């Protein structure tokens, strides 16, 4: 993550991120809606950061320091570049919506009134098809990635030294290889919980309540499709085991 | 410190997210209660042993039967939650959650946890439940269910007041070490 975005999302809530004199100008319902929108963007920034740890720290670090057999790094980090592209673009749109909403003379005071349209765009058309295809592949390769990791850590000294070295900093405490994989798999099922709570505080403008209701429906359709398209791959599985 | 993994399971309104948030946060959430929980690695010292306990939630995965089991690999202890204000959340424990956890986490200890214990003596809760011929879950109903499902043990807590929360995670660490 970059310092500017980390500081903008360092507070525990939108009510603590904005100046108190700006907070005082709004109704309680607006504050409750903005606190949940802030949580969606803050957790998206963290999710993009988890993907950057996987691509730049682990994946690239293994290619540049270790002599792993071809096809092993891809097996440990399936679809990480595609996932990074999807979420960095989505994060870019969320942060631009916040940036355009800033009051002149402020880098922290804003209110996002029109999130629904951005969510419909993200969870419809080609971007939704790409999310569906990418998560169906990622989640089907999740178990294989964990088993490959466990094998390499237990049998390769240079791999074990590399993992212990790059995961030693306190800021990486929650972000070991296996932890990153589960954080990514769990990200998609957080979206309906956040959107439902935003919708609960977005009844003031009927166009907005309708847009968030449409977005919630699209997210649930995406999740249902991903869940139906998953079958765990197993290294060394035979055709007979598969078709039975 | 040895690393152990904890996963909490239970119905959507069982209070599992709130329980992980209150345990993990340095200060109780007085301004905003988060909608979701990402993960956390707690430093716990129980009975002279130091453990790094990784915490995970299954909230959001209740309707997705192929995504949900991806949370289970290498789990060391399961917290199986129900809400004391929801007798229906206790009824789904033996029929759905127990056979699922026993299948994906064989031999892993399960602690059955009765959440929101503060609602047992809440007049609004008692009024609402009485309209459906129901009452808050009794302590003996929780213990009996835990005994029936072969749980390592039965515990109660309140995320709202913090009572019993530390004890639940310290016992989960002891179970993970056995
Ligand atoms: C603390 C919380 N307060 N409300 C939450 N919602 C979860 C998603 C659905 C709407 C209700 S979480
Ligand atoms: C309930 C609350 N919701 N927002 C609050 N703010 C004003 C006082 C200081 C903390 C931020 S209190
Ligand atoms: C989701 C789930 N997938 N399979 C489950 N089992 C329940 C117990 C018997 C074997 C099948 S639960
Ligand atoms: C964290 C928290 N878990 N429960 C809380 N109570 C106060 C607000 C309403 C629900 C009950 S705060």
């Amino acid at each position: 993550s970059m310092e500017m975005d980390e500081k903008d999302f360092a507070a525990d809530s939108w009510s603590l991120a904005v100046d108190s004199s700006f907070l005082q100008q709004h109704k309680k319902e607006v504050m409750k809606q903005q606190d949940v929108i802030y949580e969606l963007i803050q957790t998206e920034l963290h999710h993009v950061r988890t993907l950057k740890i996987m691509t730049r720290l682990f994946r690239t670090g293994m290619l540049e320091e270790l002599h792993l057999e071809p096809g092993v790094v891809q097996g440990l980090f399936p679809c990480v570049d595609e996932l990074s592209d999807i979420h960095t673009r989505f994060l870019s749109q969320l942060l631009e919506r916040r940036r355009q909403a800033l009051c002149p003379g402020s880098t922290r005071n804003f209110v996002i009134h029109r999130l629904g349209d951005l969510l419909i765009s993200q969870f419809s058309g080609p971007s939704a098809e790409q999310m569906c295809k990418t998560y169906s592949e990622f989640c089907s390769r999740h178990s294989k990635a964990l088993k490959l990791y466990k094998e390499l850590y237990a049998r390769d000294k240079r791999f074990q030294q590399f993992i212990r070295k790059v995961t030693r900093p306190a800021v990486l405490k929650r972000h070991g290889v296996q932890e990153c994989i589960l954080l990514v798999t769990q990200r998609i099922t957080k979206y309906p919980l956040l959107i439902s709570r935003i919708l609960q505080h977005s009844h003031g403008i009927e166009e907005e309540r309708q847009d968030l209701t449409t977005a919630l429906g699209l997210v649930k359709e995406l999740l249902s499709n991903v869940d139906e398209g998953i079958y765990q791959l197993e290294k060394g599985a035979r055709l007979q085991e598969i078709y039975n | 410190a040895i690393r152990k993994k904890l996963v909490i399971v239970g119905d959507g309104a069982c209070g599992k997210t709130c329980l992980l948030i209150v345990f993990s946060k340095d200060q109780f959430p007085e301004v905003y209660v988060p909608t979701v929980f990402e993960n956390y690695v707690a430093d716990i010292e129980v009975d002279g042993k130091q453990v790094e306990l990784a915490l995970w939630d299954t909230a959001g995965q209740e309707d997705y039967d192929r995504l949900r089991p991806l949370s289970y690999p290498d789990t060391d202890v399961i917290l199986m939650c129900f809400s004391i204000d929801s007798p229906d959340s206790l009824e789904n424990i033996p029929e759905k959650w127990t056979p699922e956890v026993k299948h994906f986490c064989p031999n892993v200890p399960i602690i059955l946890v009765g959440n929101k214990k503060d609602l047992r003596n809440d007049e609004h809760t008692r009024r609402e439940l009485a309209k459906m011929k129901q009452e808050p879950v009794k302590p003996e109903e929780g213990r009996d269910m835990a005994n029936r499902i072969g749980a390592f043990g039965y515990m109660e807590c309140s995320a709202k007041t913090k009572d019993g929360v530390r004890e639940v995670f310290e016992m989960a660490t002891r179970a993970a070490l056995q």
